[PDB]
C-alpha cells in the first residue's frame, strides 16, 4: 500500500500485488522497487495514463530472463541496484532506462548498500564478508574485521565525512571509513565500536549521531564513540579536543583543527 | 543589458524608448537585430544606421530591394563605397540616376562620363 | 571520458563534490557524441574526433586549425604560400585554388598550399584575409572557403573573427577584445 507525504494530509494513492511474497521493497524519486519470487519489479509509485510509454510504468529483472536470481537491491536518486546469487552486482539507470555497470564476485551477494547518490556500494557476500565497491572505476575494496553477525549498513550524511559508513548487528555499530583520495591508494579501515541498546535498530547516521528505532515504537539518538569528540571541548581542554584534532585532521577539515591548536599552544601540535 | 532584459520579457517599445534616448550603438545594435528577426526591415535598418553597423544595414537593404535607404547608406559612407553603391545599381539598370550621382558626388568623372554616356543622361 | 582524466589530476574540495555526482549522472547516459559538435576541417572535408593525440591539426591531412577569437569555432579558412619569386606587393596587385586542396589529401605529413600568380589572379580580395606583419616576418595570406560567412580580422593583433561577433565585441569593450585598440585608432 503506498501514500503521499503531503505538508497538509497523507493521502492513501493505491494498493498492488505482486507474483509472490514480497522479501524487501525500496522508494525513490517517482519509483519503488520490490523483491519477491527471486526477481525484483522496478514501477511507478505514481502513475498518468497521458503522454508516458507503457515500458516505464513497471519492468522485471532480470530482463533478459537469465537463470540467475536476485537476492537484494536498493533504489537511489538515480540507479536501480542489485545482487544475484551467481554473484553479479547490476546498476540499471532509470532515466534512461538501460544497464551501466556489472560486476561479478565469485560467490552470490546476499545484501547491498548504498551511498546517498549510488557512487559506493556495500555488498555482503555468502561467506558474510563484506566488500565496498566503486562502480565509477569498477574495484573492490574488502572490508576488515566485518563481523557474520551484521544484520545492514548505514552511510554518513554529513558534508565532511561522505566516505563514512556504519555497519550494524543486534549489540553493536562498527564505524568503518573509506579513504579514496591517499598516496597508498583507496581502502577501508576500521575507525571503532560503539554498544547499541538492547533491541534498537539503526535508520540515519547523521554527524556521528545515530537514529535508532525502540522496542516502544519511539526513536532514540546515539552519539557513536568515534564522535565523542563532538561535545564542548573548552570545559575539558585538551582531553575531547585531542580525539577532535585527530579526527578532523583524518576528514581534512583544517579549519576546526587550526582552532583547536590554537587553544593548546604546543610546538609539538602545530609539527 | 536593459535593452537585452526588455527584449527577452517582450517590452519592444521600452526598450527602443531606450536605445533612442541614450544613444548607445551597441543597444542599438542588439534591438535592431531583435526587428530583423520580427521581419521590421524599416525600424531594423534605422537602428543598425543608429548603431553605425552599416553594412548590416547595406545587407538587409539589398536582400529586401530597400534602393532608396541603401542611397541614404551611400550617401552617409565614403566616396568608395558611394561607388560600390552605383555599381550595385548600374548592375540593376533601373536606378542609373542615383548611379551616375554618386559617380558624380564621389568627383570620378572618367566614369561619370562613361556612364551618362551609356545612359545618355545630357542634364 | 573528461571525468575519466580528472580522476588522474589533484582535483580541489568543491570541483570534488561536483565530479562525484558529475561522474555518476554521465556514465548514466548514452554511450555517444552528438554529431553536431564534430568539427570539418574545410580543405579536406573530414569530420574530426572532438579530441586527438595530434592537437589542433586535422587528423586526415594535418591541415592546422584556424579558430574564431571569440568562440573559438573553426573558421573556414585555409592558410596558403606565395610561390617563389613572387613578392607581398605583387600577390596584393594580382589578388584553381579547390583543385588543388582535392588533390593534396591523404598523405602522411602536413603540405603547405602553395599558390601561382594565375592562381592569385582567379582569386577575389573580398575571400582573402592577409597578415602584414612588421619585419622581419613575412606576410600570410589565408582563403575563406564559404565567402557568405563573413570574417573579420583585427587590423593591430590580426586575431581572426566572425564579423557579427567581431562587431558586437568592438561595441562591448570599445576597442578590440584581444589587443584593446580602439575602433577610431588610426593604424600604426
Amino acid at each position: 500500500w503506498f501514500y503521499v507525504l503531503g505538508e497538509n494530509a497523507v493521502k492513501k494513492l493505491k494498493d498492488m500485488e505482486y507474483l509472490g511474497t514480497v522479501a524487501s521493497i525500496c522508494l525513490h524519486s517517482d519509483y519503488a522497487a520490490a523483491l519477491f519470487e527471486g526477481k525484483v519489479q522496478l514501477h511507478l509509485i505514481e502513475s498518468e495514463i497521458l503522454d508516458a510509454q507503457e515500458e516505464r510504468e513497471t519492468r522485471l529483472f532480470p530482463a533478459v530472463d537469465d537463470k540467475c536470481r536476485i537476492l537484494c537491491h536498493a533504489l537511489t536518486s538515480d540507479f536501480l541496484i542489485y545482487g544475484t546469487d551467481t554473484g553479479v552486482v547490476q546498476y540499471f539507470y532509470i532515466e534512461d532506462w538501460q544497464f551501466v555497470n556489472d560486476y561479478r564476485h565469485p560467490v552470490s551477494v546476499k545484501k547491498i548498500f548504498p551511498d546517498p547518490n549510488g557512487t559506493r556500494l556495500v555488498f555482503i557476500d555468502e561467506k558474510s564478508d563484506g566488500f565496498v565497491y566503486c562502480p565509477v572505476n569498477d574495484a573492490t575494496y574488502e572490508i576488515p574485521d566485518f563481523s557474520p553477525t551484521i544484520k545492514g549498513v548505514l552511510w554518513e550524511n554529513w558534508p565532511m565525512d561522505k566516505g563514512v559508513f556504519i555497519a550494524y548487528d543486534d549489540d553493536k555499530v562498527y564505524t568503518y571509513v573509506f579513504h579514496k583520495d591517499t598516496i597508498q591508494g583507496a581502502k577501508v579501515i576500521l575507525a571503532g565500536s560503539t554498544k547499541v541498546p538492547f533491541a534498537h535498530k539503526p535508520l540515519l547516521l547523521y554527524n556521528g549521531e545515530l537514529t535508532c528505532q525502540t522496542q516502544s515504537g519511539k526513536v532514540n539518538n546515539i552519539y557513536l564513540s568515534t564522535h565523542g569528540f563532538l561535545s564542548n571541548l573548552k570545559d575539558t581542554g585538551p582531553d575531547e579536543l585531542r580525539p577532535m584534532l585527530a579526527q578532523n585532521l583524518m576528514l581534512k577539515r583544517f579549519s576546526d583543527a587550526w582552532e583547536m591548536c590554537r587553544i593548546l599552544n604546543d610546538e609539538a601540535a602545530w609539527n | 543589458s536593459l535593452v537585452r532584459i526588455h527584449c527577452f520579457q517582450g517590452n519592444v517599445q521600452k526598450a527602443a524608448q531606450i536605445a533612442n534616448e541614450t544613444g548607445n550603438l551597441a543597444a542599438s545594435y542588439h534591438l535592431a537585430r531583435q526587428y530583423e528577426s520580427q521581419e521590421e526591415v524599416g525600424q531594423a535598418v534605422h537602428f543598425y544606421t543608429r548603431a553605425q553597423a552599416f553594412k548590416n544595414a547595406i545587407r538587409l537593404c539589398k536582400e529586401n530591394g530597400l534602393d532608396d535607404q541603401l542611397m541614404n547608406l551611400a550617401l552617409l559612407s565614403s566616396p568608395e563605397d558611394m561607388i560600390e553603391a552605383a555599381r550595385y545599381y548600374e548592375e540593376k539598370g533601373v536606378q542609373m540616376d542615383r548611379a551616375v550621382m554618386l559617380y558624380h558626388k564621389a568627383g570620378h568623372f572618367s566614369k561619370a562620363l562613361e556612364l551618362a554616356f551609356a545612359t545618355q543622361q545630357f542634364v | 571520458h573528461a571525468y575519466d582524466k580528472l580522476r588522474g589530476l589533484y582535483i580541489p574540495a568543491r570541483f570534488q563534490k561536483s565530479i562525484e555526482l558529475g561522474t555518476l549522472t554521465i556514465r548514466a547516459k548514452p554511450f555517444h557524441d552528438s554529431e553536431e559538435l564534430v568539427p570539418l576541417c574545410y580543405r579536406c572535408s573530414t569530420n574530426n574526433p572532438l579530441l586527438n593525440n595530434l592537437g589542433n591539426v586535422c587528423i586526415n591531412c594535418r591541415q592546422p586549425f584556424i579558430f574564431s577569437a571569440s568562440s573559438y569555432d573553426v573558421l573556414h579558412l585555409v592558410e596558403f604560400y606565395l610561390e617563389e619569386g613572387i613578392t607581398d606587393e605583387e600577390a596584393i596587385s594580382l589578388i584553381p585554388f579547390t583543385a588543388k586542396l582535392s588533390f593534396e589529401q591523404g598523405g602522411s605529413e602536413f603540405v603547405p598550399v602553395v599558390v601561382s600568380r594565375l592562381v592569385l589572379r582567379s582569386m577575389s580580395r573580398r575571400d582573402v584575409l592577409i597578415k602584414r606583419w612588421p619585419p622581419p616576418l613575412r606576410w600570410q595570406y589565408f582563403r575563406s572557403l564559404l565567402p557568405d560567412a563573413s570574417i573579420t580580422m583585427c587590423p593591430s593583433c590580426f586575431q581572426m573573427f566572425h564579423s557579427e561577433d567581431y562587431e558586437l565585441l568592438v561595441l562591448q569593450h570599445g576597442c578590440c577584445p584581444y589587443c584593446r585598440r580602439c575602433k577610431d585608432d588610426p593604424g600604426p
